[PDB]
């Protein structure tokens, strides 16, 4: 629609700017449950090629319900927390006695009915399979009438058919321990997870964004078994709860912005370490350094709140004034002087250093560009290629405006023989506290001789 | 007409305690959802006395003191006082017309 | 914080207007936006909401089509469209500015001042 | 059972204590065999419906045949190693002539005997499939007798479901190159992987121990392949092996303690460095830094040993006295004052700081607690929901015993106005060397005028 | 075959040389597309058991069509790109209108068939499926002339077998969003796959590389969705586009190498900041430090080049001489002194500091070594197994041949009084100089007294 | 490293007792424990183990059930309770403190002074 | 009576190589499983001399040297000296009995 | 980065030779190397390739087996074994050091002197 | 003989542009690969004019512009000059003979 982008060089840095997003500021739990059945046995004296066939689903469905029975930069600047906590919450007040049991009494009738539990907490509980009523009278008198023998052939299919999802569920869940994400499709089939989205308590609008965008919330979405016991086993499904709504989410990249010097090895360079997605969200933003924990789904952004910091808006003037007395930008300090080339939402960001060569090549002219030593950005339109030293990069084709703030590089700003080069992070003014301090070391080293 | 249904005569002298009580249907409240309760004194526009059934904004004495429980919320005024005539509201958000509100209580003094 | 708004006064019915809210706000581009109305005699109902970039644009049951509501964020600024006007459509309209909840629903934080809109006669 | 925490707040550090573990000190290879099936032609110049359906299974298992045969924060401070060198191994004293003969031999009459290979080396291997058993005389003799035509229908799919399991072989291991983790359940089934647990040369508690949690188990091996050639398709499951059982694994997390200064951005900042593991085994503790690769599956915790550190005993001390002289503690040093929240294995800690609100909000009561400035600590018992400025961490609700070990925090221990704030990673002695080498720094800078 | 190595005890740093490796110099894009079918009504107001499973087979069939319509330490110091931009490229410039009637219409015939597209770009496009043809009359016309009856009953299982892999389809891309890795064997048969790469436009001893180890092209290609509509669902599978062929690719790991003295934990340490691998291409090499990424299959090296830096070839003189005045050799500086071992790809090195027992175990002989304080080196030939403290790490069995230089460990040219240790990345430069300007202070501090 | 324990002495055939063992361990929280007997004539036997929390009890197939193991980590302590005798008990018993092996097993390190319990007569 | 069979009647004179030998059934030691070895003054607790069939303690020399193979395990002392008289032991983790114990040998010097 | 050979000559039909080539590169290990043939009146035409360590050699179809292609990575150099001989091989030979493409092609970059070896007669 | 087929009477007077165009089969060229234009004066060594259709080496005019187009590959060249006399070329990657070299055009002035 109107993806637009500006590119600051002052620091090289990309902003891209509208992409109306969608936090995961809650959880909601959802209890599914599997009307399983118990048989107490299934003898079969008598013997068939049919009859083999329905012995081993049946042998291979009770080795699943034994197998279930036996299944009960700034990154180190974050919080850190488990995500299956509300999964592991009601799955603990499902375990005390008798909610089971409850369960299934207000399950009888209704196929979506709504419980209460003793926690005083409202979980959705709904069957999705019914096999218990499949088993009651379809295949149990029909074993135990005709000496052992099915007089029709597609019976066995049905039931493989119906068994699919039970045993798609044992090898799932095994895998993954106890917890699997994303959510597979026969964990929750796409209908039943539309028709629970639409009956939980949620806005209208997230009613909307969360049936056109079923995708990144099965891929969010956390399923944890839980009592097994009683003919009756259930999981929960701990799914996203979404909380702002279309909220501008600008995304920052950055390049390292190294020096212009060729002799040697002696570059001063700084690296703003602050990638990642701003989401706009209370009063304030939240900021995702973790990009690949943040879905870029269509136009929108799906992130995980859990993984973010918060910050005060004045970070927006963070991204015109680098030194500006109202936040402080966080940078990082380097010495070396690698090129490397970072392909933002539409354009490319490049730094070609020393002696390297980068291009911006189009497949259907070819080299347009041939950046020079420093940072540079190169447009959507016009390339589709960004070659940087040996290494070859694919712009995104993304239609939409970019704007180019001019500016001179803040490398141009310090001076080389003060600066200090080992912060792995720090911000603007500890940076120049350090400068003001050594140079005041400098001037008194000077004046005691 | 609307959804929300609470007895629009509720009265009481300061001093003691008030409680005013609006129920609603399935879809709405009981369905997981949230009640919230503000005051309608005339001239200044409406503020929210209570959100989530517990929470309390910034400036909010503690006469006011709200539950929900099933499909009934509820509003406890302890040791009222004489300005606080005013209508008090409840508002839902049924699946249907989507942010309802109720008839509105008029709270006044005796 | 607070709304200020204005656009009042009597029209006749069935022609269109544009009432608009002026928010002075800081960070208006993530709270959610919404109208409400109140009339003498019957309790207070809702019109109208609005959510961040203007994708999910919603409405109430009692109108729907006949109002169109948008808002500007570069300008801080909301308006309506007031398509038809029968004769419930008299009242006071509120503004009306909430955050988004624990979960994801609305309580109506701080209000505007309330513009009144008559249509009788 | 017991599983009790304790929060020191001289570092504000949860550590949950009583966690009786189990690491993983050795591998285990046993070498699985599918006894596959060599046909020569399988013409069929009749068509029928069935024959279609059988001649494309079988074709199916032709290519899955060929495609098989094609088919041939203290992170850093850690020690990298590749995990799948006892497969590789016993992979390489596979691939030399004879010892496949040798296998088959040894597996012609007993389902599970153990083969002594040439290397000296003991390994479990079994058939699992035996689908030369079933080709030998089911299909083949029916397919040349009545001009390629099937009297019954219920044939082709008892090979779907025999075929099943070598199909998905196929997949499986297409899909990871040769070495895929998890093993799945078509991969070994669960009572064969329950037999072989059983059968392999380990301590009978851990066959208790590894027979009640096979989900650790299967989440944790590594399948690689081996020879494919002489119809005898094998891989090796490299298994877990497990070593120290039932020993107190106590977890440490930190969050970050600054200072409760607010003017501007000027904030001296500790973070213990040391969240992760820490198990007792023989005289030293193992330290598992990666909290992703240590399992907490009930309330024993399966771990990697190959990913750990090891440590003396005084380590514990470090969990009472920061200053302690006989551990050298690990903290590292910021000036940022970020809010974070780390929800521990009970409770959460959080660290509210600048201008941010939080709250420790129960879904019956509401808000309870509104923290203050500084590291703080909120139990299990009261509360189910910790919001941090704009973000929400749901707090675990698993049963137990909390303490809170009150205290002053080690900021007021530091002077500002010379503390250093470089550090990614440092001890306490290390920051008090130079804490004093700055203040004999101040001292003749002094005594030079 | 010649997989030869080196131990260089100066800053004890294996190098393991000789691994004709392949880079992934571009991508390929190629559009599967998958001949869907409409279906005006199945009625069907006769039921029979073998209707009802067609029934709820075609219902199936419908949900997933309707789902696919819904479905429309040197690591920081990197350069960091989307792998996908290729994929989205060619869905944009599929999206315009009419493009995917052209590519019907000149697909119609022939099964791999080109079309040259309105953006130039020429694309490998055809089907796998063609259930278009087979739902043409085979079934329609059955459903709708005997009063909704299936004569056969092996029909229904036929359309299993040609409705696996479009429902596969559908969960392995509801699962994985729209962009998932790998690509599975349902989502493009390896005889197709086969095909595809030998039809594509590169290099025959790449079609050789790519048909011999189809392995790592299935693991390291990217399937994105693609237009649904118009009964012709199509997705591009965009494939590795391999560059140099058979580089050698020297493997670099390091182990700390810290200081020998005993005394507390006041010790000097030297960690080489550049393990990974090396490859040669073009005047220069490509340096992936991710060692997750880069595939070690058979002695050939597959590798990611987006995830690579450039550096001139005198790095190759950083493996002789560390204090080599040609290149600036990376390196870590620390202080902690744990015990550490890294495993080679033939041998092991260790570094056992402090109090901590190592061996080298062979598992039929028992201990052989006994490591001493300071760094080593253990060959493959004589040990399978090494323990350092209490971990143990196998040590890969591959044959080779290997060489052990000797020297001095560089701690030793280091003055311990003097050494910054505060470094996380810094150069044997960097050191130097901030080494010579802290000697310089100490003189200036010495004579202005 | 030195394990001491008491509590031997004479007791008649059928009565219960209490066995304790005393070890002085710096780590007796991760080592498995375990009790052996040896009697004049026979050859040396197993009686029973333990491992750390105390989750894992295994037992001997000659007495299974009859005794029972417990360790006090706190105190630094072993405990067999004797319920029920036999002629075939009267042995010098062994606490047996050993590491976890490469794989799993415990080659029985350092042993105790050991102590007789004499049931004849 | 136990699974662990060995003759414990072997002796000799000081100066030349003894090896005390014993077997197993297919349950212990065969089955991937480890033989250690202790020995057994009168007087001092017992101590282990090898463990792991190779691995050898603190302190303890080089005249014991053990190895496995089988079923079988062996133990040779090279040079005996007059003080090694003592009962030889061998352990095994057979599945049943768990940690079963051999008969012991008698070694004594002439 | 010139490259330079040598063994060019009167040759009898029919006998194997070995025709050397010096190439004296600094990255001489990483650079796809192919030679073709020029003879006077027909254009060029293409004879062999190699690259890397020598596990990917490909030859033309005009000539098949009978010419044996290898190089000596570390004596920086390469050997054509001429196994047979026919009538078509009088020509200037030339090395050639053609750089890795943007996707695998190779461009035949600098060319060597070029060595004319005879055949006829 | 060879599949890259060009007529190798092509000439013109210094000035003008004169342009080459050399046509493939499906199976090169066209099928997504790439044509190399070099040039053959008499003595040295034959060197790279273009290469990937669009490129240039260091030392090349801007005389020489190549171009290609489906099937057929074209190469301008314009103002010609008196020593360009030589023997222009193609080069595609045909999945037969793999490394064709095409007939050749005999460039002179006139």
């Amino acid at each position: 629609q109107n993806i637009t982008e500006e590119f600051y060089q002052s620091t090289c840095s990309a902003v891209s700017k509208g992409y109306l997003s969608a936090l995961r500021t809650g959880w909601y739990t959802s209890v599914i449950t599997i009307e399983l059945s118990n048989i107490k046995e299934n003898k079969c004296n008598g013997t068939d090629a049919k009859v083999k066939l329905i012995k081993q689903e049946l042998d291979k469905y009770k080795n699943a319900v034994t197998e279930l029975q036996l299944l009960m930069f700034l990154g180190f600047l974050l919080g850190v927390g488990s995500a299956i906590a509300s999964g592991v919450a009601v799955c603990k007040v499902l375990h005390l006695e008798g909610e089971v049991n409850k369960i299934k009494s207000a399950l009888l009738s209704t196929n979506k009915a709504v419980v209460s539990l003793s926690n005083g907490v409202s979980v959705l509980t709904f069957k999705v399979l019914d096999l218990k009523n499949y088993i009651d009278k379809q295949l149990l008198p029909i074993l135990n009438k005709q000496s052992c023998s099915i007089s029709n052939i597609e019976t066995v299919i049905e039931f493989q058919q119906k068994n699919n999802r039970l045993l798609e569920i044992t090898r799932e869940f095994s895998v993954n321990a106890g917890v699997t994400t994303p959510v597979s499709t026969y964990m929750l089939t796409n209908s039943e997870l539309l028709s629970l989205i639409n009956d939980m308590p949620i806005t209208n609008d997230q009613k909307k964004l969360m049936s056109n965008n079923v995708q990144i919330v099965r891929q969010q979405s956390y399923s944890i078994m839980c009592i097994i016991k009683e003919e009756v086993l259930a999981y929960v499904v701990q799914l996203p709860l979404y909380g702002v709504i279309d909220t501008p989410c600008w995304k920052l990249h950055t390049s390292p912005l190294c020096t212009t010097n060729t002799k040697e090895g002696s570059n001063i360079c700084l690296t703003r370490t602050d990638r990642g997605w701003y989401c706009d969200n209370a009063g304030s933003v939240s900021f995702f350094p973790q990009a690949e924990t943040c879905k870029v789904q269509s136009n929108r952004v799906f992130c995980d709140t859990m993984n973010s910091l918060t910050l005060p808006s004045e970070v927006n003037l963070c991204n015109v004034d680098i030194f500006n007395p109202k936040y402080d930008c966080k940078i990082m300090t380097s010495k070396t002087d690698v090129s490397s080339s970072v392909i933002t939402s539409l354009g490319a960001i490049v730094s070609c250093y020393g002696k390297t060569k980068c291009t911006a090549s189009n497949k259907n002219r070819g080299i347009i560009k041939t950046f020079s030593n420093g940072c540079d950005y190169v447009s959507n339109k016009g390339v589709d290629t960004v070659s940087v030293g040996n290494t070859l990069y694919y712009v995104n084709k993304q239609e939409g405006k970019s704007l180019y703030v001019k500016g001179e590089p803040i490398i141009n700003f310090y001076d080389p023989l003060v600066f200090p080069s080992d912060e792995f992070d720090a911000s603007i003014s500890q940076v120049n506290e350090k400068i003001n301090q050594s140079l005041a070391f400098i001037r008194k080293s000077d004046e005691l001789l | 007409q609307s959804v929300l249904t609470q007895p629009p005569s509720v009265s009481g002298a300061p001093g003691q305690r008030v409680t005013i009580s609006c129920t609603g249907s399935s879809s709405n409240i009981g369905a997981g959802f949230d009640v919230h309760w503000y005051q309608h004194l005339p001239g200044k526009a409406p503020k929210v006395i209570i959100y989530e059934n517990s929470h309390r904004p910034s400036g909010v004495p503690d006469r006011f003191f709200g539950s929900k429980s099933g499909t009934s919320a509820s509003l406890s005024i302890s040791g009222l006082q004489p300005e606080d005539e005013a209508d008090y509201y409840c508002q839902s958000y049924d699946r249907g017309l989507d942010w309802v509100f109720g008839g509105g209580t008029k709270l006044t003094v005796l | 914080v607070q709304l200020v708004e204005s656009g009042g006064g009597l029209v006749k019915p069935g022609e269109s207007l544009r009432l608009s809210c002026a928010v002075s706000g800081s960070m208006f581009s993530s709270y959610v936006m919404h109208w409400v109305r109140q009339a003498p005699g019957k309790g207070l109902d809702w019109v109208s909401s609005i959510t961040g970039g203007g994708n999910y644009i919603s409405y109430a049951d009692s109108v729907k089509g006949r109002f169109i509501i948008s808002r500007d964020n570069g300008r801080n600024s909301l308006s309506l469209q007031m398509s038809s006007l029968r004769v419930d459509d008299t009242a006071v309209y509120y503004c009306v500015r909430g955050l988004s909840g624990v979960m994801g629903v609305t309580w109506f934080d701080s209000w505007g001042q309330g513009t009144l809109v008559t249509v009788s006669s």
